[PDB]
């Protein structure tokens, strides 16, 4: 009963919208307390956002045509509401990080572009807020698990290359919009894009016939990434994978 | 700059002589052409030669039809037409009978000109012919029993000349005398005449009827119904057409009272029964002239109904009141007591209103207001009288049916009958002149002399049945009209023979199944061969064959259990040959007894260069079948041989379970070679896949006929100016 | 290719047969190539073909069968009987899905399913051709 499901998702969107509007009505700057529920709130928001998407309906164009004729895409307004709420949210984003890192990944790697175009500046805003928090030191504390979760997402099979290119264009724009820390952010993003295309090659060759040399070069590249970025977890696990492959070869 | 056309080539032949050429310009007057011809050929007496065409026409050159002159045509010279007329006149009263025969034969054959006919008649030809016919009445009697055939043939030729002269009307109307009619009557009265003479005489009679009216009365005074019926006994269709045409001529310009009289005579003689048993049951080559005969006889029956229905039934007639009283007595003996038959008029009016308020009549004081409009007028009264006479059971059922209609959708019998009569008159084109080209014929009009009434009864009964099934409303009058028109047209196109069989086949017919089966047959034939349809499927073949090859390759990747050669001494006969998931290498070799199938691993011969494979020989050219030692294979596997040849010294010979799997394998191998397929199953699949695709695509053209000729290319503006923005 | 007017009475652009290659944008159009035309000209029509909705193709009027009917078949009273032509158009959509069905039906051998599907779709197209014209009682 796909029609039942889509109606249910529409009313889920309506429920989330009224949640947002009541939160705006009586959870403003005075209500800096009891904000821990926003964590699970947006967790559920993304958990709802992560179904009934383009690749789900990709089997026949008729499904896409009929759904855009009757409802239109709802994940688009999910992202729009999320981004406007984050714009109106406030400077307490620091506590969001260890929680908000996971959810924003899926919307980061959306199959579409335009909503991703409108959504990318959230990364610029969170990076400048991360500098606000971490001026007394460095600010790896988002990028590390950002790369890790990117790592996990592409392992799930949702990586893309022209998406990177667009990412790089956007972050070049952001660095032009910023000051001396722009060099830091842009080299970080260079590492991000290079490792992402590394894993793109890994995924596009792990389905093709085994070659065992381009993958190994990519893996030593990720090793360089991890050792330069002061991270070890996925580093040790992927060198474990390297040892497994050696054993197999 | 087209080349000038003032110079043309034309050879003028002679009978028994070889041709001579000259340049002839037709724009100049014929006098100049004659002068130039005589000057070129050095011939005197230019007035004693003329020009005629030696083609199939065999006519002379006329100012109106000289355009047939084209370069490179046989043209032989003849003498001048004046000299031809003079010699014919001299030889008319000659001493040689063969000369007379040939001269009259030529005269009749070359009797297809008008102006030359004028010139010949200017020589008192008609007067001389009349004089020799009048004086020849007793002259040929002595030699009649000697040369009846030749004399009859000459008479036929002269009558043909007379007919064509009358058609051109060159002879005057008043010049006709009673001698011609008397001679034709004498010809008819003879009992030893041939079939052709009778046909010519009846043609003369019908021409006489078409000319005037009093001569029609004269011939009808000597016309009996008992002599034109034996003409029907003849199996020839032409004589039947002639007799029917003369019969129609009898109904052309006669008073309507005599029309009814002779119609009653035909009915009492039961002409339609013998017509049905003679011409309808014949399965010979039906002529379009007979179709015209059927159409004009249908028109005659329609006029015989109209001349009695064209008048308006006066509501003030007491006889009409008595007739409708008796009709409603014999119709409504369910609600009306029998005592009202001899009763007063108050109960008559009470029954009128109580029985017409259930039949959609508004006025209750003057019930006969609806009987002043024709068609049909009183035809409905005749139909209901016939219903009471023959269908009294159905009549009573219908009487008890409409009055019991509780669905608030009672059908007005009078209004529906008027509408149906109007539709029938419109579809049958009542009141128009007969067509000169259309040859539609309905053989069911000859089943009964009252055939139209039977047809209308069957139609109204079918309509009542269909309406009872549907229970129609007042909002689908257009639907009712269109469905009845379509069913009537479909019934007419079926060409029925008998009334009962026609009515049964009306119910036996499906819901336009003929159109569907015809469309399917046409599509199948176009698939076999067509100019504007067959090229469509063969034009677009990029995906069907490619995906067939993909399916074959997927069949190769999954693989199956194969068989080995000479595996009788501890050699396993189960093994696998799996294609790479990249579709470039083959994994095959010596394996074990595997009922499960293929085991995923590297085989003994894990490599097979597909670019080094030359071809796959199919049949008796496989080297492994050519051993003369001890490893000979069975003749039973002659259908199971195929070898992958490479290196010119090593052969990959494989064994198949049965035919279809080997066909699959050889199709896969050629697909690796990128060639055509060699499987009956593929051909079995090739037809349907294309058939399925075009069956899908034909829905856009459904209800729309596809033109055969290529549509033209209409002009387009040169500019790309967009009044409405693109995208 | 000038004088193009917006119009909504030509959505069902019925072809005839494989069109000539005189125009680069025009190809050997298939039988079911309904052109969703958004421009009106006296002797030509350029619109979006069903196979490629993103590519325009200029088509002659003599190559276009006049179909004023829209997807809504009651506003213009095109229906032979009300409430039937929506069924035929949803059936057309169903068969356009049947296209991708039999396209994906050959990836895996479904011989029993494939043959019974052949029989069912045969009866389907038979009944569609049967009810191409609505002239039967409502039952």
């Amino acid at each position: 009963w796909m029609v039942m499901n889509m109606t249910q998702n529409r009313v889920f969107l309506r429920a989330i919208n009224q949640f947002a509007e009541v939160l705006t009505r009586f959870f403003m700057d005075q209500a800096s307390f009891e904000l821990q529920l926003w964590n699970n709130y947006f967790h559920l928001a993304v958990a709802f956002l992560t179904h009934e998407s383009l690749q789900l309906e990709t089997f026949s164009q008729a499904k896409r045509n009929k759904i855009v004729k009757k409802y239109g895409d709802m994940r688009k307004e999910i992202g729009f509401r999320i981004r406007d709420m984050w714009y109106n949210l406030g400077p307490h984003k620091i506590k969001f990080i260890p929680s908000m890192v996971g959810p924003i990944l899926e919307v980061t790697l959306t199959p579409e572009v335009e909503l991703r175009k409108a959504t990318i500046p959230i990364f610029f805003d969170m990076m400048q807020c991360e500098f606000n928090f971490s001026g007394n030191g460095n600010f790896h504390m988002f990028e590390n698990e950002l790369i890790t979760k990117l790592d996990q997402e592409v392992e799930g099979g949702r990586g893309d290359e022209q998406y990177k290119v667009l990412l790089e264009k956007l972050l070049l724009e952001h660095c032009r919009k910023h000051k001396y820390l722009s060099s830091s952010g842009e080299v970080f993003a260079l590492l991000v894009s290079s490792l992402l295309e590394n894993l793109l090659d890994y995924r596009t060759i792990i389905m093709q016939d085994e070659s065992k040399e381009n993958r190994m070069s990519c893996t030593v590249n990720v090793l360089n990434f991890y050792k330069e970025k002061k991270r070890e977890d996925i580093y040790i696990r992927y060198l474990y994978k390297l040892r497994d492959l050696h054993r197999d070869c | 700059m087209p080349p000038p056309a003032d110079i043309v080539k034309v050879a003028i032949e002679w009978p028994g002589a070889y041709p001579k050429l000259m340049e002839i310009d037709q724009k100049k007057p014929l006098s100049a052409i004659i002068k130039e011809v005589c000057d070129g050929w050095s011939l005197a007496n230019h007035e004693y030669f003329a020009l005629q065409h030696a083609d199939s026409s065999n006519f002379y050159i006329t100012e109106k039809n000289r355009n047939e002159i084209k370069n490179g045509t046989i043209l032989r010279l003849t003498t001048s037409p004046a000299q031809n007329a003079q010699q014919l006149h001299e030889r008319i009263q000659s001493s040689s009978m063969d000369a007379k025969l040939e001269a009259l034969k030529d005269l009749a054959s070359l009797s297809r000109d008008v102006t030359f006919a004028q010139e010949f008649i200017n020589l008192d030809g008609i007067s001389l012919l009349t004089q020799m016919v009048e004086s020849g009445t007793e002259r040929y009697q002595k030699l009649q029993k000697i040369m009846k055939p030749c004399f009859g043939d000459m008479l036929s030729f002269t009558l043909t000349a007379f007919v064509e002269l009358m058609d051109h009307g060159i002879v005057s109307w008043d010049t006709f005398s009673v001698a011609f009619i008397k001679k034709i009557a004498s010809f008819v009265n003879k009992s030893a005449i041939d079939i052709s003479i009778l046909q010519r005489s009846l043609a003369i009679l019908e021409s006489m009827v078409l000319n005037s009216h009093d001569l029609y009365q004269k011939v009808a005074q000597e016309i009996t119904i008992g002599q034109l019926i034996p003409h029907l006994q003849g199996s020839d269709q032409e004589i039947q057409t002639y007799t029917i045409a003369v019969i129609n001529a009898l109904f052309l310009k006669a008073p309507d009272e005599r029309r009814q009289e002779m119609a009653n005579i035909l009915a009492q003689k039961q002409l339609r029964s013998i017509i049905l048993t003679h011409v309808i049951r014949a399965q010979r080559a039906i002529n379009n002239e007979m179709a015209h005969q059927l159409y004009v006889l249908q028109v005659l029956t329609f006029n015989l109904l109209e001349d009695r229905m064209m008048t308006k039934m006066d509501p003030q007639d007491q006889a009409q009141r008595d007739i409708i009283f008796e009709l409603r007595r014999i119709a409504f003996d369910a609600e009306s007591e029998p005592n009202n038959s001899s009763g007063s008029m108050e109960k008559r009016k009470s029954m009128y209103t109580r029985d017409y308020k259930k039949l959609g009549f508004i006025n209750h004081v003057n019930p006969a207001m609806d009987f002043t409009q024709t068609p049909p007028g009183m035809l409905a009264l005749d139909n209901m009288l016939y219903f009471a006479k023959h269908h009294q059971d159905a009549y009573i059922r219908i009487v008890l049916e409409n009055s019991s209609r509780e669905d608030k959708h009672e059908c007005p019998f009078g209004r529906s009958s008027i509408e149906l009569t109007k539709m029938l008159c419109e579809i049958l084109k009542v009141g128009e002149l007969p067509s000169e080209t259309c040859n539609d014929f309905h053989p069911m009009f000859f089943t009964h002399d009252r055939s139209f009434e039977e047809f209308f009864c069957i139609c109204i009964q079918l309509l009542n049945k269909t309406w009872k099934e549907m229970r129609a409303t007042s909002e689908d009058f257009n639907k009712v009209m269109q469905v009845v028109k379509e069913q009537v047209m479909r019934a007419l196109t079926t060409k029925p023979s008998s009334l009962d069989q026609f009515k049964s086949k009306l119910q036996n017919l499906s819901y336009t199944e003929i159109l569907k089966i015809r469309q399917s047959e046409r599509m199948n034939q176009e698939d076999f061969q067509s100019r504007p349809i067959l090229e469509l499927k063969e034009k677009i073949q990029p995906e069907i064959l490619e995906l067939i090859k993909q399916q074959r390759l997927n069949r190769l990747v999954e693989g199956t259990c194969f068989r080995k050669l000479n595996a009788r001494r501890r050699q396993d006969k189960f093994w696998y040959c799996r294609l790479s998931p990249n579709h470039k290498v083959l994994h095959y070799g010596d394996l074990e007894e595997s009922p499960q199938g293929e085991v995923p691993h590297d085989s003994l011969q894990d490599k097979l260069p597909v670019a080094d494979i030359k071809a796959v020989v199919t049949g008796k050219d496989c080297p492994h079948m050519k051993e003369k030692g001890a490893l000979k294979q069975n003749k039973e596997v002659l259908e199971l041989a195929f070898s992958i040849l490479y290196d010119s010294n090593c052969q990959l010979n494989f064994i198949a379970p049965d035919k279809h799997e080997y066909c699959i394998w050889t199709d896969g191998l050629n697909a690796l070679l990128g060639k055509d397929m060699m499987s009956d199953l593929t051909r079995n699949d090739l037809d349907t896949l294309l058939s399925m695709e075009i069956k899908l695509r034909l829905l856009d053209l459904e209800n729309i006929q596809i033109p055969d000729a290529p549509p033209p290319i209409p002009k387009e503006p040169s500019n790309y100016d967009f009044v409405y923005d693109c995208n | 290719m000038a004088r193009w007017i917006p119009t909504k009475r030509q959505k069902y652009g019925v072809a005839i047969y494989n069109y000539n290659a005189s125009q680069d944008v025009e190809l050997s159009l298939q039988i079911g190539d309904t052109v969703h035309i958004l421009e009106m000209y006296e002797g030509w029509y350029r619109g979006y073909t069903l196979q490629n909705k993103s590519k325009k193709g200029i088509f002659p009027e003599t190559y276009i069968h006049l179909k004023e009917a829209t997807v809504e078949d009651l506003g213009q009273h095109e229906t032979v009987i009300p409430g039937e032509l929506p069924l035929v158009q949803e059936l057309t959509s169903t068969l356009r899905e049947w296209a991708v069905i039999w396209r994906k039906l050959y990836v895996n051998n479904k011989l029993t399913l494939f043959r019974q599907l052949q029989q069912m779709t045969y009866s389907l197209i038979e009944w569609r051709s049967q009810i191409l014209s609505g002239t039967l009682p409502k039952d």
